[PDB]
């Protein structure tokens, strides 16, 4: 993450509203997925902090 | 596989889906179009924004109860505020629009109701005084918000007797304008295009509102035992070719 | 290619020489236009004035200094030059720096030597033999801790390993985001009231961390990094007025206060020779 | 405040109108992104461009 | 001979041999002729 | 019977006459032009408003006196006010722009005195504190005001010293940018048209400003016996070209 | 290479935005499909995303 | 040139510019077109 270069925001709002039939409660869930278009560049391969280690491993 | 149910409409950097629309109607068979030469009397070269103004503006929610008696909202008014549309709007001294209106709506297959949705070319408001009262200004340019037609009356405010259509004509016959049902059972959003409707070529957009979109529940909302009896109406509407010209310093109106 | 041309006494109505400056031109005059000129030819081209040629010899970008010694106890390697890191930039030693600010957008790919050489201030039997890492680190990498982490394992990161008193030589292409380089950038990274002016994210070129691989021997050895670049492909737009004044900080281009004429005053004279 | 299926699921509530379901920053590269593929991914190079698609699945 | 695959990795570039100072000495939107008047 | 002398620049809806130029300026030989799609990253399509972002705006009048040291406006900031130039500004994300500048300054032909008008491509400016202080938002966006040579140090503010060009290289060398003298015995404006230049196909107007437009007196202003001892420098500009592209909500920006 | 083409108002029966994901499918949608959009190229080949540069250093 | 007789010890192997994401993003058994509805 930089400034500079930084992206935008997503948000998301009821646009009228969530109604659930009769003989029906509680909380309904959306599950949301991400993706890239083929549109997409990555470039300047480098270390990911995504992993490390302290002492190397053994069998 | 295509219905006349399920349908997209993307305008500028904004789009809209209803998978539960009843076709859509295009005022008076005609699509909104620019101001030809052959037309024109202005002589001055027009701005047509294109992407930056023709997007879609979501308006603030309504709420449909049992004691709703219907809303109406005035073109250009409604929009006067809404990103660089307004801004145009009140520093040209002309400008000229056509419109695509959706208004949303959806329940379950429980409850019942159905709204009129009408576009009235030229609505011009009655004053519940009588005699040659007029309808002051601010009263016909409740912006965003819209005019509540079961709101008191107010001194200097229209009337807002729904059976008369806020004019001495009756509810019944204002199906001879553009207009398209919310039936629950039906139908979940109404979607009108509204070409340019004018006696001039381009006019002012602060001192003549040239439609008033109205939302009226005609059969009332019934919702399922024990449901919530509410349901809010949702207004979304896209300015569409429209061009401003004649700029200069920017209009200051009443209120 | 004629330096001048032959040119003889003229009487004219036309005169090349009277001009009006307000105009924002310099108009082409030459030596022929007011004097009489015999034929002379260049026999030059302007070779060596190229801006390939003018920002592409190595240049000192950076002087840095790791140790090798018993890292036993130590809290903080880095603290102790037990490695070190740099962020590139060309703006720290002013001699590259007055020449590449000629321009406003630089565009280049980088040669980088780099030469390592030790020193045994006290009392060592010998001189060890000590073989540097140097790890490319892009934003966003883990940063080396300790001068042996997992860090230095560098398996998606560029690291070059060679011996203390010779040198590295490879190219790095031009990292830019943007299509050339700002070393001047009148603006901010958002319109925060506070951020930082000036100094931008689009002249970032990387950055670099060095070691010593070796162990330590019973003495200890000081080793000394001195990095070299020179720009090769070079493409530059927008030629600037040269810097005059010192310099005080990378990236920005604030002068220090009572800083001294920098236009030599006449010993005399406006009328002086 | 422990990794849970839960934080998969982003609810929804009966009958609220106006209001905001979510929202975040788009920085791919840290925060809700970090842990999917793409922003796992991501984070092997330095520079990305391109266009991204985020879909919501109702349930 | 290239030795290697990528173009960073080649020697420096070769004389521009371009050379075109009008748009620095010349920027004027009308033309100026030298020798006829500055300003007419 | 044409004079480099006389002109006439005509652009949306307003018009300048000079009776006294001295030909015109095109920065680096290059006339504004739109961004072309080789050229393009963002995939917006972008908005053109043409004839009512494209005029002429005037901005507030300065005085020159004996004591001047000089002017200094940045662009586009200068017209972050102007009509719908500066609304559009304030609601897109990135935009891009050329300009028509045109500085005037008329005396008789007793006066004597020199401006320098000139326009520096990313004018970053140094902080009189020295070291690495930096330069606050505020004090490098002055808006029509513009920055004034001869007003005091002010703290997060930028140096203000003439002989340095605001950042540490000398007035004498101002002559490599595209420039024009306003010489009183001469002229009485300079006239200079600005390409867009950046290192980025379109940028952001707010965070960044990509030319600042410098007037300096060089020869000191010289009044005839007992004139009054001033004269006003009025700066008129013209975005030209311009296109606005990422509309949304609006941006906030210090102070 | 195009990156995005130009593409302008939209109203149809023909929705690319509205899918089933539990087909198991990624349906490629693009901006075009969304907003109205310019032309623009990829200038870009995806070289260093090879596997062959991702495990070859 | 190669100077090594074994196919082990050629430099790195040059980009598969083959690239096809539709095993990945599309195995579905009856193709699936965008614009048409999903379940029909």
């Amino acid at each position: 993450p930089d400034t500079y270069t930084s992206a935008g925001f997503l948000s998301c709002w009821y646009q009228t509203s969530l109604i659930l039939p009769p003989e029906t409660t509680g909380q309904v869930y959306l599950l949301s997925f991400i993706s890239a278009c083929p549109d997409f560049k990555l470039r300047l391969m480098k270390d990911t902090q995504t992993i490390s280690q302290t002492v190397a491993l053994t069998e | 596989g295509y219905s006349d149910r399920v349908q997209q409409i993307t305008l500028g950097n904004s789009t809209i889906t209803t998978q539960e629309a009843a076709n859509a109607v295009v005022c008076y068979a005609e699509w909104p179009e620019y101001l030809p030469d052959v037309d024109a009397s202005d002589v001055n070269k027009t701005s047509k924004p294109d992407t930056s103004v023709c997007r879609f503006y979501t308006l603030d929610s309504k709420t449909w109860t049992t004691g709703s008696k219907g809303w109406c909202w005035k073109l250009p008014d409604a929009l006067k505020d809404m990103g660089v549309f307004g801004q145009n709007m009140f520093f040209h001294s002309l400008g000229r629009s056509g419109y695509t209106v959706h208004v949303q709506c959806n329940a379950t297959k429980f409850h019942s109701g159905c709204l009129l949705v009408v576009v009235i070319p030229e609505h011009q408001l009655a004053s519940h005084e009588g005699g040659n009262v007029s309808v002051k200004y601010t009263f016909t340019h409740p912006g965003e918000r819209g005019i509540d037609l079961s709101s008191a009356n107010e001194v200097g405010g229209p009337v807002k007797d729904v059976l008369y259509n806020m004019n001495g004509t009756l509810l019944g016959n204002l199906l001879i304008f553009p207009h398209q049902f919310i039936n629950l059972r039906t139908n979940n959003t109404a979607t009108i295009v509204i070409p340019y409707i004018n006696s001039v070529p381009i006019d002012s957009m602060t001192r003549h509102n040239n439609v008033s979109l109205m939302v009226i529940p005609i059969a009332p909302l019934t919702v399922p035992t024990g449901a919530t009896p509410s349901l809010p109406i949702t207004v979304t509407i896209a300015p569409m070719c429209t061009e401003f010209s004649g700029i200069r310093s920017k209009s200051i109106v009443p209120q | 290619t004629v330096a001048s041309i032959s040119s003889g006494p003229k009487h004219t109505q036309k005169v090349p020489i009277l001009t009006a400056n307000e105009t924002g031109a310099t108009m082409p005059v030459l030596p022929s236009d007011s004097i009489e000129t015999r034929t002379t030819y260049m026999h030059f081209n302007g070779s060596e004035t190229d801006v390939e040629c003018f920002l592409g010899r190595a240049a000192c970008v950076h002087v840095t200094e790791i140790q090798n010694k018993d890292a036993t106890g130590i809290d903080n390697h880095r603290e102790a030059k037990l490695f070190n890191d740099w962020k590139i930039n060309l703006s720290s030693l002013v001699q590259l720096r007055k020449k590449l600010e000629l321009f406003t957008y630089v565009r280049f790919d980088s040669e980088y030597t780099i030469l390592a050489t030790a020193s045994q201030p006290d009392s060592a039997n010998y001189s060890s033999n000590l073989v540097v890492q140097a790890m490319y680190v892009p934003p966003g990498a883990p940063n080396p801790k300790e001068w042996d982490d997992y860090t230095w394992q560098s398996a998606s990161n560029p690291s070059v390993f060679f011996k203390v008193g010779d040198t590295s030589r490879f190219s790095v292409p031009y990292v830019g985001l943007a299509s050339a380089y700002n070393y001047f950038y009148d603006g901010y990274s958002h319109d925060d009231a506070e951020t930082q002016y000036g100094i931008t994210v689009l002249n970032h070129m990387g950055s670099m961390a060095f070691r010593i691989v070796n162990e330590h021997d019973e003495h200890k050895t000081l080793v000394k990094i001195r990095v070299y670049h020179r720009a090769k492909h070079v493409e530059a737009w927008i030629p600037r007025a040269p810097r005059a004044l010192p310099y005080t900080s990378i990236g920005r281009t604030n002068y220090p206060k009572n800083t001294e004429p920098v236009i030599k005053k006449r010993k005399g004279d406006i009328k002086s020779y | 405040t422990k990794d849970e299926v839960n934080s998969y699921l982003i609810p929804l509530n009966a009958n609220r109108q106006n209001e905001q379901v979510f929202g975040t920053n788009l920085f791919i590269g840290d925060g809700v992104f970090k842990t999917t593929l793409l922003g796992e991914i991501v984070q092997y190079y330095t520079h990305w461009s391109g266009s991204l698609r985020f879909s919501l699945m109702y349930t | 001979i290239n030795y290697y695959k990528d173009a960073a990795s080649t020697s420096s570039a070769g004389q521009s041999l371009s050379m075109d100072p009008s748009k620095f000495t010349e920027p004027v939107k009308d033309l100026m002729l030298k020798g006829a008047p500055a300003l007419n």
